[PDB]
């Protein structure tokens, strides 16, 4: 097959400057047709087809998105970057079966540091009754994207009963949101009344602690 | 308006085999090749098959005698039998127009595994000052994805839905959240709306 080799993997941009990303293949894609594509991808939608044959643009893609180049040495360029832009960006050879794609590019934003809001939230009811408590903490709308959780329970430590979850960055505000679920059992839950969730994060002077009391 | 609607995808033991439909509306549907590309858990695109406008010439990937490409112009519909499922052939499967790939499907999802569907147990996130916060633990569900909407999708602002996790059970758990203004709390409805299409469940909770 032929090999599409895209760098750079990881593309940190502040709106307003341009991007460039570059995509090398194995073989000449000049069957002035060069049979390579640029396709986006956004987080929990299909592809999108940004540019198509090297450098024709998709029926709505705008003028700031542009695709140069000829024979196996191709560059998408974005003149000016938006906070809507960001996702994953792969190239594609459409010479020959097999389509092949490049390893893709993450189009990250950067933007200014923003503290996370927390919220903790008890066990339901209709969950304890099952025999199964989930304390669930959020640390919402933060940058950057490192964030510590600390989950106490009567003042201990807790380590290995967790799982996190973060969102993809935001469109609109280029944050990113993280929820983490400390599992206990009932019989667990219900020998301990303090529960709180610790946050540190560069945007915060100190960390924030969320906690209720089970009873 | 051009569209490619998937479906046809879902959980099967390996060694089984499914079914995958892809109808197209707005367009000559018998003048175009059509391909199917996948993307799995994590990973990123690629090519699977394609067929062309008639239905005269297949090309295929790892595929090669476990997977058939047809087309039924007559009904504006793509198809990828797939047989002797294997581990490997988890992801989603999107459709694409083709002779770019100029408009793709939604996707739909297949999962090849040893395990049984579940459907999930959906559980209230509630408090125990300007902005709060209420969410849906969506817990104890297999296989991916599940759907989550606000208010029938009447409430789409400050609604974050993480990823789901595996938990060490091999079943998957996501919380949906949304943040509202405080003051809203006593008057506004906020229902969490979870569709898990493999098990037939839907649920709507209403956080209180």
């Amino acid at each position: 097959d032929i090999v599409m080799t895209q760098s750079p993997l990881s593309l940190p941009v502040t709106p307003g400057e341009p991007a460039s990303i570059s995509c090398r293949s194995s073989q000449s894609l000049l069957y002035g047709y060069n049979y390579l594509d640029w396709y986006l991808q956004k987080s929990g939608q299909s592809p999108q087809l940004l540019i198509y044959l090297g450098s024709n643009r998709a029926s709505g893609v705008p003028d700031r998105f542009s695709g140069s180049g000829s024979g196996t040495d191709f560059t998408l360029k974005i003149s000016r970057v938006e906070a809507e832009d960001v996702g994953f960006y792969y190239c594609m050879q459409a010479l020959q079966t097999p389509y092949t794609f490049g390893q893709g590019t993450k189009l990250e934003i950067k933007r200014t540091v923003a503290a996370p809001s927390v919220f903790i939230f008890p066990p339901s009811d209709e969950q304890l009754k099952s025999g199964t408590a989930s304390v669930v903490c959020l640390l919402n709308n933060f940058y950057p994207r490192e964030a510590k959780v600390q989950w106490k329970v009567d003042n201990a430590l807790q380590s290995g009963n967790s799982q996190e979850s973060v969102t993809e960055q935001d469109s609109k505000d280029s944050t990113y949101s993280l929820s983490s679920t400390l599992t206990l059992s009932k019989a667990d839950y219900e020998k301990h009344k303090v529960y709180a969730c610790e946050v540190t994060h560069q945007g915060l002077s100190s960390p924030v602690t969320k906690s209720f009391n089970r009873g | 308006e051009v569209q490619l609607v998937e479906s046809g995808g879902g959980l099967e033991q390996p060694g089984g085999s499914l079914r995958l439909s892809c109808a197209g509306s707005g367009f000559t549907f018998r003048d175009y090749a059509m391909t199917w590309v996948r993307q799995a858990p994590g990973k990123g695109l690629e090519w699977v098959s394609s067929i062309s406008g008639s239905g005269g010439n297949t090309y295929y990937a790892s595929v090669k005698g476990r997977f058939t490409i047809s087309r039924d112009n007559s009904k504006n519909t793509l198809y990828l039998q797939m047989n002797s499922l294997r581990a490997e052939d988890t992801a989603v499967y999107y459709c694409a127009k083709d002779r770019g790939l100029d408009v793709w499907g939604q996707g739909t999802t297949v999962t090849v595994s040893s395990a049984s569907t579940k459907g999930p147990s959906v559980f209230p996130l509630a408090p125990c000052e300007s902005t709060a916060a209420l969410g849906c633990l969506v817990k104890d569900y297999f296989p991916e994805p599940v759907t989550v909407s606000w208010n029938s999708g009447a409430l789409t602002s400050g609604v974050h839905t993480f990823p789901a996790v595996l938990q060490s059970s091999g079943l998957y758990s996501l919380s949906s959240v949304v943040t509202v203004p405080s003051s809203s709390l006593g008057t506004k409805t906020y229902t969490c709306n979870v569709d898990h299409k493999p098990s037939n469940t839907k649920v709507d909770k209403r956080v209180e």
